């Protein structure tokens, strides 16, 4: 006789998944929820370039130490990548104001453009701007110096009040930065500077600091023991910035003129960089997802699935396999 | 749970390859597995947008995680930590947690869904055939073809056979 | 789900409006509808219930969000941002799934409760009725108006009728 | 023959809501869970209003420009409110130190006396409190100068060493701001106060500083090449404040005493005050809600419903409905 | 909800000390309450999977929260405190509302085993018994200790008694 | 005729939870997912001893206040306990330099050895190391000092230049800490140092400050119109630290080699410690417990639930009792 009978799928699957009544439950289709897996490389962020220093960090990159010229400068970045030899900053030892502050600034840029601000040929006729370089940042063998500041040195036996002045005509604002340096003893303060007991101002129209040379013998670093602080700031458009000074300052003669973008960030990998868009980018290497989790790590940048501590989020979609 | 899968009807199809679930019939013409088409679909569509809902609902925006902190700023170092590690322990709970019980349920779903058609097909026949058990249900009276497509796409017609279905009930 | 509401039940009754779920006889004596207030109310208070829970559970506290950072605490800025815009994926998210979760056990529920109220029926009844199906019973005797009252407030008296139907039943 | 039909509920409605299984599912009863509006005022938090400085910001009310007195200052306030053209600040330039901790100190207080900690008339016999107002700070068309401090200027050709102590017997901490002032020029410096090189010195139990003019032309800002830095600090209840100075002391003659609630904040927006109350404000405008989500603005003021992205949060409460 | 617990089986035994469901027997020679011991236990397993499942799934790392601002560091007290208050109400909805949306699930889990447990007996005895409700089966034949402990088990005999059943049945 | 009856169980039990639907439901069995009992006891975390310091802070303790030598320091612990009477402090009134974030980086250690980095009978032959005592910081009823400082005055008539120099051969992080000394008046400045004008220059390979005492006269605290401030470096292993000074130097006398556990805390209460381990503490007290909340305080240490503000989270696990 006839029958006819009510029933349901099974199959080849071996997909588990788990409930709250039972784990490891079979089942016919399933769909992961939890992204694990990274291209590993650094790409593109929203289709614009990371800036990869390599052999410098930022503070060796603009304040141009030796090592970093090879380096080129693009106009524009989505986030700075340093890696773990990234050793070359402040070959002069000192302290690096607000530095931290700067990296987190300059993190993503829409447009970036280095210019000579005070020209070396034409703006210092009084001192001397060709001494000035030192065993602590040295260049093709020779003893060197930063590119985008100048040492400047006493003229024979002379330091005149320096006096200088940039009015910002760029229509973005425009960084700047210089140094002062702390000599080791009055023999050297003498040396380099002609007067002992001298000043450094700096002023825009929100910024105004005195800085007076603190001379001492420091532990030896890069075999000085004498010292040099590096400052900051920004010029805003149409405003300016004056230098006054009767020694140890070092002036700047490349600034940018910038635009900054919005919090991005630094990573710090020797993952390499490569050409690839995506939306979220982690050291390990770059996330292509739809999925909410991600278990591949918590530091990321961009539009990014959460970070869990999870192994597996697996969602049933089928029915339980019986068979 | 509703009592159907993996229970009153204690096995699966593998047989049954064009769907989620089914019949299988046997008269004198032939027999064999046949997806129901409607109800499978139904199922999809809302299990499709399920696994929606639960991706397309995250909302997410720009941020760098990452934040870096001099010697001397520990504390906000450790403020900056307690956050992303705070963050952490709560979309793992969640998640681990929204997967368990939408399992749970997506399981009883289909379950519920099985269960449905058995009883849609048992209100139809009535006493026309005999409930077996395990899901079957076994006709007094011939079933053919164009019978079976009918008690399949709901349009069954009790009439037709039901005094021949009563004289042969009798034995 | 139960299969009651949009399923074997079909349709609903816009003529119904002093409820829920309820009746809709007809006699000789006339014909109409007629919530179950019982089993209705049972509903709105648990409702009620769950809608207060959800809205009651949430704890309030006095809070300025903003924060105001000089140009050198970029890093603080972007640290109290991270914490505002981490709380918005969470809120975001939750809120979004609860209800999409709760709707679904919501309609669900009703649909127990039609289910539920059928049956309660069916087994007063039994075979003194017959089942129609689309949730009608049909009888087999003579239900006047104090009939019906009493299977409505379960109170129906299978005994009285039973030899009435049986007679009736057979043909 | 009699028949008994179980049946459900229909009606009018258009309700519609979204399940996980289903969107856009009709349904007979609903409640809304999000608030999505607000009234477009800015009002009273708990029963308290906010202070609304409008012309001015913190820094200038405190100080007393000239353009805030106009202004009316209440004795307690919920929160502050500044506008986007609340550009009248220090009018001679220079940094204010701690700005923004100070305002976030100010945002509420539940008590708030000014009153004269240094009277003009009699505290500085030796000292000319008459002259010392400037260009860049003008009342009635005329110089003049911060209606809370006074620049204390030489005495025919003589400043002679100041000093000055207050208790506070107020029994709540009072808030004591002065300024220091750093000329132009050595010629602009001994105009002012007769001595070069001077000091000034201020100090209580727990705060000690000492200043030193530092002078120098910086850029143009409201005419003055000059700059003036304004500090200030808390004296707690039973401790003293002493001022000590051979010139470039701007002293203070207002000071506030006062009780700091607990945080509060201050909203910057042009939508406008009004008298109604409410637990929760956001810059656009209040909330009056039980419900726990909302999607008007994230920072918000008071007890308040969480801040969402969704457009839609609706919860069936009735069943579907079919006809 | 699934209409057997506080329903159609009014009420809960006292009595039956050794499980969760079983049955209660009355024959010729005794009477007596049984746990039935396979879904019992299935059910324990399953509501301590549950139990466990919410409990084991928390992520816990060592962190001191507490930390310590000077008087000119309000506005990072400030936001460590947003931080901590921002967790706390988090926290405690999931907290609540996960505990309230399981406790429903797991009382209708319970339900869902007691009706499906009536089920399976009935569809075990079919006419050979009556149907009184309140969730016990009346037999037309006799069912001795060893034909009890067969129902119990699932192992039922229909055609051992099903005649003695019939003519017993006609009255 | 024979029967058999389906049914459910029932019991004593009178335990309710709440669901969505129904509030105070009675059940048959019941867990509790919420921890709110506390031992009312300071324990030790992870097997491992606090530090109590009782009748002082870190600061009197680092320092070597005379109230707290009759501690005993444990050469490792694993967070840090003050008591609300722990008022012995800074007893020479002035600044402790980044104090909190020195509590910070000492509240864990997982090794501490204090050490005689100047030894006070051989280091300092050309000034007064035996004067330099202060009602300030009381001894036996007489006039003392910190222990773990030396406040260095002239010998005679003279303060030669002072210079000093100590290598970290430890192979751990070495904290000193240091003082300087502002007097009150220049007659004190001459009467402790011989020469008025003086400076303090303190340096390592990454640290360099120099110090120039302000001489004024403070509100009198602890009977002291003067002031004294506290710094303090890490020296990491191989570099070294270099003081140099023309007076008011607080030299140091010991030192303390560390190493740095990873971010614990300080709690301060008077809840008594005591013998006992756990993995969560409390100000209030220890918890002991695998329960993912708990509603005893929001600010713990170690592995802890998670703080919530229910008062009740009772999870069904038996079914509705009925009957
Ligand atoms: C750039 O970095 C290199 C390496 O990071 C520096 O050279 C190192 O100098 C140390 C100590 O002076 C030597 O002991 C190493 O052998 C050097 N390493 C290498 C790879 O050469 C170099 O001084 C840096 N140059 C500048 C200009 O900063
Ligand atoms: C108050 O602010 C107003 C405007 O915000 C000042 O008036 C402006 O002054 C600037 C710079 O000195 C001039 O370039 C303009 O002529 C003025 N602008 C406008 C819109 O009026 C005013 O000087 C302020 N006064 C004080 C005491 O702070
Ligand atoms: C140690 O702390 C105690 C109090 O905790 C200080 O004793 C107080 O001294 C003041 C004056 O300096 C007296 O007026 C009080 O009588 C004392 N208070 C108590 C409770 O006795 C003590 O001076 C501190 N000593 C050191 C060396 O720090
Ligand atoms: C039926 C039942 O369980 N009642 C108890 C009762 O002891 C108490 O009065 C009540 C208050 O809501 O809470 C519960
Ligand atoms: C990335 O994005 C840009 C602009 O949105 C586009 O022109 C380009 O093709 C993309 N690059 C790659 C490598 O896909
Ligand atoms: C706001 O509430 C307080 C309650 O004390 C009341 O005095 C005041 O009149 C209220 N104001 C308005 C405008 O409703
Ligand atoms: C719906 O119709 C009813 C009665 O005709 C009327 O009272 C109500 O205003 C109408 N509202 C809607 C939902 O259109
Ligand atoms: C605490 O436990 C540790 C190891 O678990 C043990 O060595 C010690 O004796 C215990 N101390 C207590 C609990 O008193």
């Amino acid at each position: 006789s006839d029958t006819l009978c009510i029933g349901y799928h099974a199959n080849n699957s071996t997909d588990t998944v788990d409930t709250v009544l039972e784990k490891n439950v079979t089942v016919t289709h399933s769909v992961n929820l939890l992204e694990d897996k990274h291209n590993g490389k650094l790409c593109k962020l929203r289709g614009v370039a990371p800036l990869h220093l390599g052999k410098c960090n930022i503070a060796g990159w603009i304040l141009g130490n030796p090592e970093c010229e090879s380096l080129s400068t693009a106009s524009s970045w989505s986030y700075i990548v340093e890696t773990s030899s990234s050793d070359n900053g402040t070959c002069y030892p000192g302290d690096f104001i607000d530095y931290e502050e700067l990296r987190e600034q300059l993190s993503s840029v829409s447009s970036f453009e280095r210019f000579e601000i005070f020209p070396k040929t034409s703006s210092w006729p009084n001192h001397d701007s060709n001494k000035g370089v030192t065993a602590a940042c040295p260049h093709a063998g020779a003893k060197g110096f930063y590119k985008n500041l100048i040492w400047l040195v006493k003229k024979g036996n002379s330091y005149p009040k320096l006096s200088k002045s940039y009015i910002n005509d760029k229509g973005k604002e425009v960084l700047v930065l210089w140094g002062i340096h702390h000599p080791s003893t009055t023999a050297d303060q003498q040396s380099l500077y002609q007067n002992a007991d001298t000043y450094v101002f700096v002023g825009t129209s929100r910024y105004s600091k005195k800085f007076k040379p603190e001379i001492a013998i420091r532990p030896k670093v890069r075999d000085q023991e004498g010292r040099m602080n590096y400052y900051w700031t920004l010029v805003e458009p149409g405003d300016k910035i004056t230098f006054e000074a009767t020694g140890n300052l070092v002036v700047p003669r490349y600034a940018f003129a910038m635009e900054r973008n919005a919090g991005s960030g630094i990573i710090i990998s020797d993952t390499p960089v490569h050409d690839c868009n995506t939306t979220c980018q982690t050291p390990k290497g770059a996330i292509n997802t739809s999925l909410p989790f991600q278990n591949i790590h918590p530091i990321t940048i961009g539009k990014c699935p959460k970070y869990v501590k999870s192994t597996k989020l697996r969602l049933a979609t089928g029915l339980r396999n019986v068979p | 749970l509703f009592g159907a899968i993996a229970g009153f009807i204690e096995g699966g199809w593998t047989g049954m390859v064009d769907g989620w679930y089914g019949y299988h019939h046997q008269n004198e013409q032939g027999s064999g597995y046949a997806a129901d088409l409607k109800s499978t679909q139904n199922a999809i569509d809302k299990i499709t947008n399920k696994v929606n809902s639960v991706i397309e609902k995250m909302n997410t925006q720009f941020t760098a995680v990452g934040k870096e902190f001099n010697h001397l700023e520990k504390r906000i170092e450790n403020l900056n930590k307690k956050v992303d590690d705070g963050f952490l322990d709560i979309w793992t709970y969640n998640a681990e947690l929204l997967v368990l019980l939408e399992n749970e349920r997506t399981l009883d779903y289909h379950d519920s869904n099985v269960k449905n058609l058995y009883e849609k097909v048992r209100n139809q026949l009535k006493n026309n055939a005999k409930e077996i058990g395990n899901g079957c249900f076994e006709f007094y009276h011939k079933c053919d073809n164009t019978c079976m497509e009918s008690v399949k796409n709901g349009t069954y017609d009790y009439p037709k056979y039901s005094e021949e279905a009563k004289l042969n009930r009798e034995e």
